[PDB]
């Protein structure tokens, strides 16, 4: 009675059988916007179980060489059903989330994935590999949407900064001879009650095979990765037209 | 009446979860003694990683130990403690002869990020509210004390920026300005948390424009306006040539500290504010490096 | 009396500090409250567990 | 006015002074503080968390970077093999610089309290063993062998469901505090060794991978605490911020 | 005498410091104070009267500067036609400039609270029309027609014995506070757009003006307020007070 | 029950059929002044009915391109009635107003003025066109008395202020489709119990067509402008023999 | 004991300051108490109306 779960929101259920319990981020449940917290004067829209559910957005295959991926968040969800009409008719958002990334393997096969809620995940240029050059990375890169990105310097997560020490965030691992899922329920965090979810991104899934893929030949050398997130509490307010960027 | 999944609903709830709570912690923890234990079932040892939690195991239940009285302090490790230590933040040349600041004035944007350690502790965490006390020590390039009038003035982003050390808005009738010879020691003022977000934001992954975002406009990638205070303006108080070149070195002391979103630290060189960049043929490791996981 | 503007305000902690002006802002960083909570870091768990059990049961 | 007499220290700038200053804003009222997620109140906080030790310090081709994170353990042929070492030290360079642990204390000049870290095999499923992790206290040089290091405080790890176990390295210490131990006289502060043998050997059926890692993760324990902080020495940059 | 010692700020003259100081005239006695008409206590009881909002802020020929206090309105020859367009930005450059709100504004870095602006019909009592005014919050491009510009916040205004409408601007923000909206970057704290359309058409009898204006006024709602005061850009002279 | 109203003072009555509401200039009806206010000793006169009373003092033409007229005050009562007089024998003078200004079209017609009570109203010249020049607003232009003086450049007030913020004063609007006439009532207002009635004007009267009047050619295009005020709590002190100014 | 001597003496405002001198000017300009009066300026109204209501019966 810990390593089976079952999540269920809006209209979708998960099951797993080898997860390795829940965390949640800095220990707090998503909420939603205090009367004393927020600014914005009309009254929200919480569509509810609408936009409140498990949308199961990518799969990225495992191979004994991947570097690791990312994908910056309030935006992986746009576009995609009616949280991201929502998310594109609204200036104002909030939502806090349930990420569920899986992927399993056979009893035979072995590795062992870093999954990571890093929160203002700001990307880096490589400044023209000298250092001269102060490059910056482009849309396409710091704001992938689905199908995410893949990190090119992963000890520094594209960014500078220690993979090593990635750990102080709320994470989770998926060794595959223990369990086949992480599941992490991060709150909405920002320094306001609500931000757009166009051009604002409160935080990136990190998803890194620390120790290597590997299996004997003969064994299924297909072994994906899916990311399945569902938003929180989610809240629109500052109602327009619709917009794309 | 009432529709039940509408009185249920618990959508609307202000309050978070939470999970935890907070306990005193004014001393180290003490160590309770410990005996032998040899039973099937208690394992607190054994641990799993994958969970994501930080090992529960106790020191008494890994060996037998003695009672310790731990009366040593936690105080020095608090934010106040840790953060509240004047530290370089700003630079600004004043010289005689040259290209970067004659004229007798200059304007310099409120960026810490321009000093290498004092940066480095503060994107410990990615949100950040305080006060803080800035100092200006100013002096000649060899360090020599000279008679000499200077202003500081605060511009607020907004305020009109002077364009000469002769300017009208040297008139400072709203913007705080401070009026110091540099014979007199530095010049210190108190400033609070002066910012339209509830703390100033280390790193903002996104944009602010709102726009197309092209290639050319990638410059403003992780540009958070809620950071951007403004400028600070100095100018040798006069309408002739300063007759002596300065400098001023601003440092700033962080008081009544709030931290939150503890995050890596900065694992290679900077390169530039307000910008994560790093050298891409020169990523060293984290630390140092051996010959083999074998010897030291 | 003295404004109550400083960026620890309504905070949980409670600080004892110095000041000469109207402002609380310009009051020292002052001596405070010791209080923690590592688990909000270290044990974040939904379903906490104990060291004495096998993680995962 | 009133008669007073200044002091040696006047018009002195002293950083860590913490005393009052003129406010610029009279009457200035801060943007209300909204309630945010994780907030952190002391350091300690973050000490207690496990961050990867980079044990296999080897690596440096920058395309073998991330290989430090991980060291190897497989099917040896033998008895008591040696597997890993390294300094038990956390303010010292080494594998504990690559934790957050590591690099908070390059942040205060002392500390005491017991530390500890946390083995995870990543291994097949099929894969069997049976580890020896031994910390060895201070005097005690880089044991020779198994039959040696086990004479010190140590831990049989079992490979099975639970991944991971972890290893207390108490604060067995003759100082109330440690200043960061550094080769030369300060070695005074060395915290011991930690070694891994093989208890027994890796196992493994016909099918599974004849070598696997172990990542090792490291924190501070309940007791820990640190005391007089000054700035690191670890890095320090090199060209000026543009 | 009594032990001092100065700290760093000795000897600075901080303008908004505020301290005391000796008193030029002992045992002086000021002139009685009358009770006088219309005092003021805070300037935020002023940036709740409206002023013109200069929304036809074209014109410059000096001869016809007093026509950008009012924008006209006539009778259209189709459907849904675009009358006028404006930031709703009270601290930057436009319309909201000719306002005692917008002036008070540049004195005040940050502000936050709803706005209003309140539309005067002037033409012949016999002219009818519906027109409707838009607000589109942030993000939301300058509506390329009426069907788009409704998708906001509206109000349909219709032509009656009460001239004028009101439209608020409802304070909406991710942000507790605004700074100033100004192009580069910071339109990142840009209030929104404000359109106008007919909403039908303008209709006039024979005998009637085929054309007449309506005049904007704008102020704050009741929630604005504003903090850290600087001075304003707006404007500054040029030759030195003879 | 608020388009209609009537106005008696004295032995005179204002009628008024479109009228919109009254405005009371800084929320405060004039009052005597009070016994510690004062410091002129002497018994003051209070002629009340004789002087308190509805003078019609002038009519100004609206022309599809007329710019704007003021009015100063205390002043544009002196010689006219037995107000002018006490304000002649008496150095100190001090009374509050009832301003009715009244301007009526049919509803073919179209327009509307901004009828404001600007206090100290100082007049400013052009500087000799150039600014070089430190000319000086004439007698005959700062003090004109009834028949008042046109505007040569409303945009700035001929004071360098913008008209667009002239609102921050008590006014009132003559929007033709709405109203046919303003009634501001404004106290007495000087940083002095009383002063000199002939020299010191406490307040102007503005008159200013903000939108155009207009017409379909063929309805009366004489449409005309008419100023009645009346003072109010009227007090004068220190008699003297007559004077002029 | 201290001269009443102030600009802002009689006010119907409270104000709190510092001073080290006989006489009251010389006072800091100090906290003071935050009232307001809007209609003042905005409906100086003889007959006032509501919003509900249509502004001309
Ligand atoms: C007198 C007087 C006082 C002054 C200076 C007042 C400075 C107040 C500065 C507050 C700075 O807060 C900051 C927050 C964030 C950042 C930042 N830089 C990169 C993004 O974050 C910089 C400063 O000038 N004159």
């Amino acid at each position: 009675s810990d390593r089976v779960a079952q999540l269920t929101i809006g209209n979708s259920t998960i099951t797993t059988q080898e997860a390795a319990n829940i965390i949640v981020g800095y220990g707090e449940w998503p909420s939603y916007c205090s009367d004393d917290d927020a600014t914005a004067v009309d009254k929200p829209t919480r569509p509810d179980v609408s936009v409140n559910r498990f949308y199961t957005l990518d799969t990225k295959l495992w191979e004994k060489s991947s570097k690791g991926w990312y994908w910056k968040f309030p935006d992986v969800l746009t576009e995609t059903g009616v949280f991201g009409q929502n998310a594109q008719f609204h200036y104002l958002y909030r939502s806090g989330f349930c990420i569920h990334v899986q992927c399993n393997a056979s009893k035979f096969h072995q590795g062992a994935l870093l999954v990571a809620i890093l929160p203002e995940y700001v990307i880096g240029t490589v400044a023209g590999g000298t250092g001269t050059e102060d490059s910056h990375p482009p849309y396409k890169q710091t704001q992938p949407g689905a199908d995410g990105f893949e990190l090119q310097h992963p000890y520094v997560l594209d960014a500078g900064i220690p993979i090593s020490q990635l750990t102080v965030c709320p994470h989770q691992w998926i060794n595959l001879r223990t369990n086949n899922c992480a599941t992490i329920i991060v709150p909405y965090m920002n320094t306001l009650p609500f931000d757009s979810a166009l051009n604002h991104c409160n935080f990136g899934l990190l998803v890194v095979p620390i120790s290597p893929l590997d299996f004997d030949q003969g064994a299924t050398p297909v072994i994906p990765i899916t990311i399945t997130l569902a938003p929180m509490c989610s809240e629109f307010a500052g109602l327009r037209q619709a917009v794309t960027q | 009446d009432r529709v039940a999944d509408v009185i249920e609903s618990s959508i609307g709830d202000s309050v978070s979860r939470a999970l935890t709570q907070a306990l005193p912690a004014p001393t180290g923890q003490n160590t309770q003694v410990s005996s032998h234990r040899l039973d099937t079932g208690e394992v607190p040892a054994l641990q799993a990683a994958e969970i994501g939690a930080s090992s529960n195991t106790s020191d008494e239940s890994m060996i037998e130990t003695r009672c310790v009285l731990n009366s040593h302090s936690t105080a020095e490790t608090t934010l106040d403690s840790f953060f509240s230590r004047a530290g370089l933040v700003g630079e600004i040349d004043l010289p005689l002869e040259g290209t970067t600041n004659p004229n007798g004035y200059a304007n310099w944007d409120i960026d810490i990020t321009g000093y290498a350690q004092m940066r480095r502790k503060v994107e410990l965490f990615t949100y950040m509210r305080f006060d803080a006390e800035f100092t200006f020590v100013a002096c000649t390039p060899t360090g020599q004390v000279v008679p000499q009038l200077l202003q500081y003035m605060f511009v607020p982003p907004g305020a009109p920026k002077p364009e000469s050390r002769e300017s009208l808005a040297w008139q400072t009738a709203t913007n705080p300005s401070v009026f110091v010879k540099l014979t007199d020691p530095p010049a210190q003022v108190s400033v609070p948390f002066m910012s339209p977000a509830s703390a100033y934001q280390w790193f903002y992954d996104g944009y602010p424009t709102f726009g197309e975002h092209k290639q050319e406009k990638d410059l403003e990638y992780g540009a958070c306006p809620n950071n951007m205070m403004g400028t600070f303006s100095v100018r040798n108080v006069g309408s002739s040539k300063s007759k002596y070149p300065l400098v001023v070195r601003i440092y700033m002391r962080m008081k009544h500290v709030r931290a939150w979103i503890p995050r890596p630290m900065r694992n290679q060189n900077y390169l530039f504010k307000a910008n994560p960049n790093y050298a891409g043929n020169s990523i060293k490791p984290t630390g140092t490096s051996r010959t083999a996981i074998t010897t030291l | 009396h003295e404004n109550s503007n400083s960026a620890t305000e309504g905070s949980t902690i409670n600080y004892t500090t110095i000041n000469y002006y109207k402002d609380s802002y310009a009051a020292t960083a002052g001596k405070q409250s010791l209080k923690q909570d590592p688990d909000k870091f270290a044990n974040p768990v939904k379903d906490i567990f104990t060291e004495m059990a096998a993680p995962l049961k | 006015g009133f008669p007073t007499e200044p002091k040696p220290g006047t018009n002195q700038f002293l950083t860590t002074d913490d005393g009052v200053s003129a406010p610029i804003l009279p009457n200035f009222h801060p943007t209300p503080c909204i309630h945010i997620p994780g907030e952190v109140r002391n350091l300690l906080e973050l000490c207690q968390v496990e961050t990867i030790l980079e044990v296999n310090n080897v690596p440096t081709n920058a395309t073998s970077l991330m290989e430090r994170l991980r060291f190897p353990v497989s099917a040896q042929a033998g008895k008591g093999e040696l597997c890993a070492v390294f300094r038990a030290d956390p303010g010292r360079d080494g594998p504990w610089q690559s934790t957050m642990l590591g690099q908070l204390c390059g942040y205060y000049t002392q500390w005491s309290g017991s530390l500890e870290v946390t083995f995870m095999f990543t291994g097949s499923f099929m894969a069997t063993g049976k580890m020896l992790i031994a910390y060895t206290p201070p005097g005690g040089p880089l044991p020779k062998d198994r039959a040696t290091a086990m004479l010190g405080t140590h831990v049989i790890w079992d490979f099975g469901l639970q991944s991971s176990v972890t290893l207390v390295i108490p604060w067995i210490s003759n100082t109330h505090y440690r200043a960061h131990a550094r080769d030369g006289v300060f070695d005074y502060y060395t915290t011991g060794l930690v070694s891994i043998w093989y208890q027994t050997n890796y196992v493994v059926p016909i099918g599974a991978p004849n070598t696997a890692y172990i990542i090792a993760l490291a924190a501070a324990q309940k007791n820990f605490t640190m005391k007089l902080c000054k700035d690191t020495s670890h890095i320090l940059q090199t060209a000026s911020i543009q």
